[PDB]
C-alpha cells in the first residue's frame, strides 16, 4: 500500500511539470488539414516562381524597360528638393532668433515709476534694493 | 547642346524638360563641389536638444 | 494503452507523409536560386546610387544623364538633412 | 488503476510535444507566412523584367507599375528648373552654417 501511494504522487507531479510546458500545444482544433493544404498551395506556388526566376535570370538578366528609370530621378529628385530647403531655414532662424534676443537687451521701457530702463537695469535696481533691505535686517 | 523648343506643336516635349533639367544639375553639382566639398550635415539630434 | 498509442502514431505518419511529398522538390531547387537571386539583386542596388518606342529610348538616353548627375550632387546625408526642416521651425516659435 | 490512467496521459502528452514542430497548426501557419511573402516578391519581379533589364543593361507603352514615377517626374523637373537660383544661393550659405549655430548658442 505504502509503495502505490508514493508511485501515484510520483506519476501525478510529473503530469503536472509537462502540461505546464505544453501550455501554446493546447490551445484551438484549428481544422489541421486545413493548414497542409494551404501550405502545399504555396509550396508548389513558390517552387513554380523560383524556377521561373532561374529561368528569366539564366535568358535576359545574368513592356519597354523605363518603369526603374523613372522612379529613381523622382525619389532622387524630390530629396534633393526637401535637402535645400532645410538649409535655407536653418539659415533663416539662426539669424532671427539672434536679432529677438539683442532686441530684449537693447529695448528701454517705463517698467515701474517716472524713469525709463532696460529690463536687466531695472532687476538689477530691484535686485540691489532687497539686497540692501536683507543687509538691513542681518546687522539686527 | 542640340536642344529642341521647350514648346513644340503648342504642347511640351518632356525631352527637351529633362535636358534643361539635367544642366540645372550640372550648375547645382558644380556649386555643391565649390562650397560643399564635404557635404554640410545638420545635426537633427542638436536641433532636437 | 497499446491501441491508444497506435493509433496516435498512425495519425503522425500521415501528416509527416503530406509534408514530405510538397517540400522535396522546394530543397532541391534552392541553392541556385538563391545565387541567381543574390547576383541579380546586387546587381540592381549597384544601379541606384515618331515611333513612341524611339521616344522612349531617346528619353532613357536623357534620363541616364539624369541619374548619373544626381547621384553625384547628392551627398551621403542628403534624406538626414531634409528631416530636420520642421525642428528648426519649432525652434524659432518656441523662442 | 489510477496510476495506471496517469501514465498513459503522461505518455500521449510527451508524444504531442515532440512532434509539434511539424505537426501543430501553430507552427505550420508561420511557416505559410514566410512563404506567401516570398511568393508575391517573386511574383513582382517577373512582372518588371523589362524595366529591369534596361536598367541593368545601362498611349505610351510603360509598365503599370511605373506610371505615377512617369506622371510626376515632370512637375518635379520645373519645379525644380524654376527654383534653380534659390538653390544655388543656398549652397553658397553652407560655409555659413557653423557661425550661424554658435551664434544662435550664444
Amino acid at each position: 500500500m505504502s509503495n502505490s501511494v508514493e508511485a501515484l504522487l510520483e506519476i501525478s507531479s510529473s503530469l503536472k511539470a509537462l502540461k505546464e510546458e505544453c501550455v501554446d500545444l493546447c490551445s484551438s482544433v484549428t481544422d489541421g488539414d486545413k493548414v497542409i493544404q494551404s501550405l502545399r498551395l504555396a509550396l508548389t506556388d513558390f517552387h513554380q516562381l523560383t524556377i521561373a526566376f532561374n529561368q528569366i535570370y539564366a535568358n535576359e538578366f545574368q513592356m519597354s524597360p523605363m518603369g526603374p528609370f523613372f522612379q529613381f530621378v523622382h525619389q532622387s529628385l524630390s530629396t534633393c528638393f526637401k535637402e535645400l530647403e532645410s538649409i535655407a531655414q536653418f539659415t533663416e532662424t539662426s539669424e532671427n532668433i539672434v536679432d529677438v534676443v539683442r532686441e530684449r537687451h537693447q529695448s528701454k521701457e517705463k517698467w515701474a515709476g517716472s524713469t525709463i530702463s532696460t529690463l536687466c537695469e531695472k532687476m538689477k535696481e530691484l535686485r540691489q534694493s532687497y539686497e540692501a533691505f536683507q543687509q538691513s535686517s542681518l546687522q539686527d | 547642346l542640340q536642344m529642341d523648343n521647350v514648346y513644340e506643336a503648342g504642347k511640351v516635349n518632356l525631352i527637351t524638360v529633362v535636358q534643361l533639367l539635367n544642366e540645372a544639375l550640372k550648375l547645382v553639382s558644380g556649386e555643391r563641389s565649390l562650397y560643399d566639398c564635404k557635404g554640410v550635415r545638420l545635426d537633427l539630434q542638436y536641433l532636437h536638444g | 494503452r497499446d491501441l491508444t498509442l497506435l493509433q496516435r502514431e498512425e495519425r503522425l505518419r500521415d501528416l509527416i507523409e503530406k509534408q514530405d511529398e510538397v517540400l522535396t522538390p522546394v530543397v532541391t531547387s534552392k541553392d541556385p536560386f538563391k545565387d541567381n537571386y543574390t547576383t541579380f539583386a546586387t546587381a540592381l542596388d549597384s544601379t541606384r546610387h515618331g515611333n513612341r518606342h524611339r521616344y522612349l529610348e531617346e528619353l532613357q538616353k536623357h534620363l541616364a544623364i539624369t541619374k548619373s548627375l544626381l547621384e553625384e550632387i547628392m551627398p551621403s546625408h542628403a534624406s538626414e538633412n531634409a528631416e530636420s526642416f520642421d525642428t528648426i521651425k519649432d525652434l524659432e516659435n518656441i523662442v | 488503476a489510477e496510476i495506471n490512467q496517469k501514465s498513459l496521459e503522461l505518455e500521449l502528452l510527451r508524444l504531442e510535444k515532440e512532434t509539434a514542430d511539424i505537426t501543430h497548426p501553430l507552427y505550420l501557419g508561420q511557416k505559410h507566412q514566410a512563404l506567401q511573402a516570398m511568393n508575391s516578391h517573386l511574383e513582382a519581379v517577373l512582372r518588371e523584367k523589362r524595366s529591369l533589364r534596361q536598367r541593368l543593361a545601362q498611349n505610351l507603352p510603360i509598365e503599370a507599375s511605373y506610371h505615377r514615377f512617369t506622371a510626376e517626374l515632370l512637375p518635379l523637373a520645373v519645379n525644380f528648373i524654376e527654383k534653380l537660383e534659390i538653390y544655388i544661393k543656398t549652397i553658397q550659405t553652407i560655409p555659413k552654417i557653423p557661425d550661424c549655430a554658435s551664434n544662435m548658442d550664444n
